[PDB]
C-alpha cells in the first residue's frame, strides 16, 4: 500500500516488515537459547514470541497483521522486538533467576507503624 | 451500599493480582513483596539492588510496556532502620496500566540511579537528595534544585522542623541580606487531634 | 556489619579525598574574594575554611565522611559558579549576630537557657 | 475520537499555486490581521469608570472580616473556637474567659489579615454565624500594624457593615 | 632547578615565609608533626607552596612521604634533571 | 450595540464576520442579578426507615491490602490489562 507516514514523530516507515520481524524474532529465540530452561522469564517470552511469530508467519498482508497483532502500527512493533532483544541481552548479563539475595528486616513492609 | 459507596473492579484486582505473580515469578532475584490494595493499585517492594534490572524489565518486556515515568517520590519513616522509602510510579501506555515499585534504603547506602532507564528521573530523584539525602550513585549532575545554596540541612526529613534554623532580614550595616537564627512572633500552635477511639477495626494491629 | 561503601573502602582514600577537597578550597579563596568583592582578605578566608575542616574532623565513618567530601565539592561548584551571591559567601561569616555567652555567669544574666 | 490537525496536502495545480505565490507576494494574511484590527478598533472598549463605576459581584464574596450580633445587642460569638481550629492558615488567636453575668464571651479575637488566605472556612465553621467574611475589599492601608485586627475593630467592622453583610446572608442562606 | 644547594635553598626560603613556623627549631632535618608541631593540613599548604614556587604539580599520593625538608629537596631532586 | 449603521457595516467588512449577532460585552440577556429562593433537594439517605447507617459505611469497608506474594506449570505469559483499542477517526471533522 506504500504507506506515506506512521503519524509518530522520529519514526520512520519501514518498507519490508515481515523480514525484519522474522530476523528480530529469530535473534530473540537464539538469544534466549542461552538462558536456563528452568528461568521462568525464558519460559514466558519464548512463548510470546513464537506467538508473534507464528502470526507474522502466517499472514501475508500488513494492515490486519496490524489489527490482529494488537501493537498498534508494525513500526512500533518492531521496535518492541529490538527491545525485546536488548532486555534479553541483559536478562542474560543480569541473571536474576537465582534466589533472594537479602531478607528484608522484619517490619520493613509495614504500614502502618 | 449501592449510593455513597464506591464501586469495586474485581476484573482489574484479578488482573493486577495475576501480572504480581508473573512479574514475582520472572524476577525471585530482587522482587519481596507484591501486593493489590482494595481500589486495584499494584505494589511491587523489591530489594535496592536490584533497582535497575527490575525497572529496565518493566521498560522493555513486550507484556508490560512502562514506557512512561510518571513521578519518583522518597518517604520518610524514622521508626525503621532503613527510614526512607523510595518509590518509582510508572505507567504502561500500551496495556493503558500503572504499578508502583518500592525499595529501603537509609541515610548512608548509596542508590544505582535510573537516569539510564528513564530520563525524567535525572531531574526527579535529584529532588529526592535536595529534600532527603539520599545519595544517588553513578548520577549524570547531582546537586541541590529547590533549597537556597547556602542551605544546611535537608528540609523534608520528619526531623526537620516546620520553620528551619536559620531566617533571611536585610542589615543597612553591612548593606546585605543577611541569616539569623529563627524568632517566631507567634509561635505555631501544634494541635493534638487524635481521637483516642479507635476508628478502623479491619486495620488492627495484633498486640505485644 | 558489612555496609555498601559509598566511594571509599577505607579511612585511608577518604582521607586523600579530603585532603583534595581541601587543597581545591585553598586554590579557590582567593578567586572568591577577588571576584565577589569582599571585604574580607585571604586569610580569613583561609582560616574559616581551615575552622570548617577542624570543626568537622572527629568521624570515623568512611561513609559518613565521603559524603561530607561530597557537600563540600557541591558547596565548592556552587562558588565556582556565579550562582552564590555575596549574601551567601558571607553567611560562613556572622557578622550581624551578638556574640553568645559561653560562662555560666552570663548565661545566667541573660536567660533560663542552659 | 481523534482528528488531525495540520495534515493538510495543498494543492499542485497552477490555480491554487498562483493563489500561494499571490499571497506571498502580495501580503494577503498581513492584510487580514490588520483588517482584525482595524475592525476591533471601532468597537466600544470594555473600560469601566473606576472608582465611580465598580464591577459586578454576588452575595457570597469574601472580602473583610467582621464580627455579627444578634438583634437585641448581644454578641452572637459564643468562644467555641471552631474558626481557629479550622483555619488553614492559622490566623485566628481566641481567648475567652466567663464574663460578669456569666456568659461565655471571648476576652480576645484577633485575625491577623497577613496571614489569611480569605477562605472562608470561618464562616462557615460558625455554629451561629458570629464571624463573617464582608463584602469590602477596599481596606488596604500604609502600614503592616494595621493589618493586625484585634476583637474592637471586627466589631466595629461589624456594626459599620452589618446593614449589608444581613441582606447578603439573607439571600444567600438557603443554598448552604 | 640545577644544583642541589639552590634547590635546598629554595626549599628553607619557602619555609622562611611560612608563618606558622617558628624560626628557631626550623633546619634541614626537622620534622613537620612531631618536631615543629604542625597539623596535616599545615602539611598540605606547605605543599602547595611548593607547588606554586616551583611551579610544577605534586600528586597526594606522592606528597604524604615528603614530612621534612630532606625528602621534599630530595623529590625535586629526583623529578627534574638536576 | 450603539454604534451607527456605517461603523457597524464598516465593522463587519473588516472584521469578516457579522459582530452584530455575537457581541462581546452583556446586555438585558443575561439573568436577574436577585432571584427568587430555592428549595434545594435532600439526598438518599434522608429517610426514616431501612436507613441504618452499617449498611451503607464506605469507610468500614476498605480492608487492608491484599498481599499476592510475601516472603514471609505451562500457564500462560499474562499482562496487566488487555491491550488498548486503536483509536478510531472522528467523523464530524477528521481534519483530513
Ligand atoms: S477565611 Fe480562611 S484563612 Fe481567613 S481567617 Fe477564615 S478560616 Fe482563616
Ligand atoms: S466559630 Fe463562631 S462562635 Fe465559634 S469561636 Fe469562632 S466566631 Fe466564635
Amino acid at each position: 500500500l506504500l504507506k506515506k507516514t506512521t503519524g509518530l514523530v522520529g519514526l520512520a516507515v519501514c518498507e519490508t516488515p515481515h523480514e525484519r520481524l522474522k530476523i528480530l524474532y529469530t535473534k530473540i529465540l537464539d538469544v534466549l537459547g542461552h538462558i536456563p530452561k528452568n528461568a521462568a522469564y525464558r519460559k514466558y517470552t519464548e512463548q510470546i514470541t513464537n506467538e508473534k511469530l507464528s502470526i507474522v508467519k502466517a499472514e501475508p498482508d500488513v494492515k490486519k497483521l496490524e489489527e490482529q497483532l494488537q501493537g498498534g502500527q508494525i513500526e512500533e512493533v518492531i521496535l518492541q522486538a529490538e527491545n525485546e532483544l536488548s532486555l534479553a541481552r541483559k536478562m542474560i548479563q543480569w541473571k536474576p533467576w537465582e534466589p533472594l539475595v537479602e531478607e528484608p528486616p522484619a517490619s520493613q513492609w509495614k504500614w502502618p507503624i | 451500599t449501592r449510593p455513597t459507596v464506591r464501586p469495586r473492579n474485581d476484573v482489574a484486582h484479578k488482573q493486577l493480582s495475576a501480572f504480581g505473580e508473573y512479574v514475582a515469578e520472572i524476577l525471585p532475584k530482587y522482587v519481596q513483596q507484591v501486593q493489590v490494595s482494595c481500589f486495584s493499585e499494584l505494589e511491587i517492594c523489591i530489594h535496592p539492588d536490584g533497582v535497575i534490572p527490575v525497572l529496565t524489565f518493566l521498560r522493555d518486556h513486550s507484556n508490560a510496556q512502562f514506557k512512561s515515568l510518571a513521578d519518583l517520590t522518597a518517604v520518610d519513616i524514622p521508626t525503621r532502620q532503613n527510614r526512607f522509602e523510595i518509590v518509582y510510579n510508572l505507567l504502561s501506555l500500551r496495556f493503558n496500566s500503572r504499578i508502583r515499585v518500592k525499595t529501603y534504603t537509609d541515610e548512608l547506602t548509596p542508590v544505582e540511579s535510573s537516569v539510564s532507564v528513564y530520563k525524567a528521573a535525572n531531574w526527579y530523584e535529584r529532588e529526592i537528595w535536595d529534600m532527603f539525602g539520599v545519595f544517588f550513585a553513578n548520577h549524570p549532575d547531582l546537586r541541590r534544585i529547590l533549597t537556597d545554596y547556602g542551605f544546611e540541612g535537608h528540609p523534608f526529613r520528619k526531623d526537620f522542623p516546620l520553620s528551619g534554623y536559620v531566617e533571611l532580614r536585610y542589615d543597612d550595616e553591612v548593606k546585605r541580606v543577611v541569616a539569623e537564627p529563627v524568632e517566631l512572633a507567634q509561635e505555631f500552635r501544634k494541635f493534638d487531634l487524635n481521637s483516642p477511639w479507635e476508628a478502623f477495626p479491619a486495620y488492627r494491629q495484633p498486640p505485644e | 556489619t558489612s555496609v555498601k561503601p559509598i566511594f571509599s573502602r577505607d579511612m585511608n582514600e577518604a582521607k586523600r579525598r579530603v585532603r583534595e577537597l581541601y587543597r581545591a578550597w585553598y586554590r579557590e579563596v582567593p578567586n572568591t574574594v577577588h571576584l565577589f568583592q569582599l571585604d574580607i582578605s585571604v586569610k580569613q578566608g583561609r582560616d574559616k575554611v581551615r575552622e570548617m575542616f577542624k570543626k568537622n574532623a572527629h568521624v570515623t565513618d568512611p561513609r559518613v565522611v565521603d559524603l561530607l567530601v561530597i557537600k563540600g565539592k557541591m558547596e565548592l561548584e556552587e562558588t565556582i559558579n556565579v550562582w552564590k551571591q555575596r549574601t551567601h559567601v558571607m553567611r560562613f561569616f556572622h557578622e550581624t549576630e551578638a556574640p553568645r555567652p559561653k560562662d555560666f555567669l552570663s548565661k545566667f544574666y541573660v536567660g533560663h537557657d542552659p | 475520537t481523534y482528528k488531525y490537525v495540520n495534515l493538510r496536502e495543498p494543492s499542485m495545480d497552477m490555480k491554487s499555486v498562483t493563489d500561494r505565490a499571490a499571497q506571498t507576494l502580495l501580503w494577503t494574511e498581513l492584510i487580514r490581521g490588520l483588517g482584525m484590527t482595524l475592525s476591533y478598533l471601532f468597537r466600544e472598549p470594555a473600560t469601566i469608570n473606576y472608582p465611580f463605576e465598580k464591577g459586578p459581584l454576588s452575595p457570597r464574596f469574601r472580602g473583610e472580616h467582621a464580627l455579627r450580633r444578634y438583634p437585641s445587642g448581644e454578641e452572637r460569638c459564643i468562644a467555641c473556637k471552631l474558626c481557629e481550629a479550622v483555619c488553614p492558615a492559622q490566623a485566628i488567636t481566641i481567648e475567652a474567659e466567663p464574663r460578669a453575668d456569666g456568659s461565655r464571651r471571648t476576652t480576645r479575637y484577633d485575625i491577623d489579615m497577613t496571614k489569611c488566605i480569605y477562605c472562608g472556612f470561618c464562616q462557615e465553621a460558625c455554629p451561629v454565624d458570629a464571624i463573617v467574611e464582608g463584602p469590602n475589599f477596599e481596606f488596604s492601608t500604609e502600614t503592616h500594624e494595621e493589618l493586625l485586627y484585634n476583637k474592637e475593630k471586627l466589631l466595629n467592622n461589624g456594626d459599620k457593615w452589618e446593614a449589608e453583610i444581613a441582606a447578603n446572608i439573607q439571600a444567600d442562606y438557603l443554598y448552604r | 632547578p640545577l644544583t642541589l644547594e639552590g634547590i635546598k635553598d629554595r626549599v628553607l626560603y619557602v619555609l622562611k615565609l611560612y608563618d606558622k613556623i617558628d624560626p628557631e627549631k626550623l633546619s634541614v632535618n626537622s620534622h613537620f608533626m612531631k618536631d615543629l608541631g604542625l597539623d596535616s593540613l599545615d602539611q598540605v599548604e606547605i605543599i602547595m607552596a611548593m607547588e606554586d614556587e616551583f611551579g610544577f604539580e605534586i600528586p597526594d599520593i606522592d606528597a604524604e612521604k615528603l614530612m621534612c625538608p630532606q625528602e621534599i629537596v630530595d623529590y625535586i631532586a629526583d623529578k627534574k634533571d638536576v | 450595540a450603539s454604534a451607527t449603521r456605517l461603523i457597524q457595516g464598516l465593522r463587519n467588512w473588516a472584521s469578516g464576520r457579522d459582530l452584530q449577532a455575537k457581541l462581546q460585552l452583556r446586555y438585558q440577556e443575561i439573568s436577574k442579578r436577585t432571584q427568587p429562593p430555592p428549595k434545594l433537594p435532600v439526598g438518599p439517605s434522608h429517610r426514616l426507615s431501612n436507613n441504618y447507617y452499617c449498611a451503607r459505611d464506605g469507610r468500614r469497608e476498605a480492608m487492608p491490602p491484599s498481599i499476592v506474594m510475601s516472603s514471609q506449570s505451562e500457564k500462560k505469559a499474562v499482562s496487566p490489562a488487555p491491550p488498548i483499542k486503536r483509536w478510531e477517526l472522528s467523523q464530524d471533522e477528521p481534519y483530513l
